[PDB]
């Protein structure tokens, strides 16, 4: 009674996981990656999570009452920490050739940690929900 | 469209 839930058919679950990969990939090739680039995987991981808010917005409906105000509220955290990670983008693009440039690349790494992390959070409330839901019928 | 999805749209935008 404490497995896993069924992953299969989960929509939440696949663009949580996507989106924690791009964060990791983000991550893993920041270092190398010349200032070109750094829109290049920004905006990918704003894709995913574009996907995300897609996914749980059409789930909500179907969720019990009590719980949609802070999956949306976790949602609007997600948007903030996107936010967040798009300004220190543009503070490692307009310090690439100054003495700014790895701090802003470390705060770039920060922000982007702290989108994955709020994500996981996302994913556990939508469990929640779901299970709640299961107890109402 | 929902308030999430708008305000994220709006953080894209500013990145195309």
């Amino acid at each position: 009674h404490m497995a896993n839930l069924d992953r299969t058919d989960d929509l939440v679950y696949l663009n949580v996981m996507e989106l924690v990969r791009a964060v990791l990939e983000l991550k893993n090739e920041l270092s190398q990656l010349p200032p070109e680039g750094y829109v290049v995987v920004v905006k990918n991981v704003g894709l995913t999570l574009r996907k995300l808010i897609g996914s749980v917005d059409d789930l909500l409906p179907s969720l019990p009452s009590s719980s949609r105000t802070e999956i949306e509220g976790t949602q609007k955290l997600l948007n903030k920490d996107l936010a967040e990670l798009i300004n220190k983008m543009r503070l490692a693009q307009q310090n690439a050739v100054t003495s700014l440039s790895e701090e802003a690349k470390r705060q770039m790494l920060t922000a982007s940690h702290t989108l994955a992390v709020d994500a996981k959070n996302l994913l556990d409330a939508v469990d929640q929900a779901k299970v709640l839901a299961n107890l109402a019928h | 469209k929902t308030s999430a999805a708008a305000q994220l749209d709006e953080l894209m935008a500013h990145l195309t």
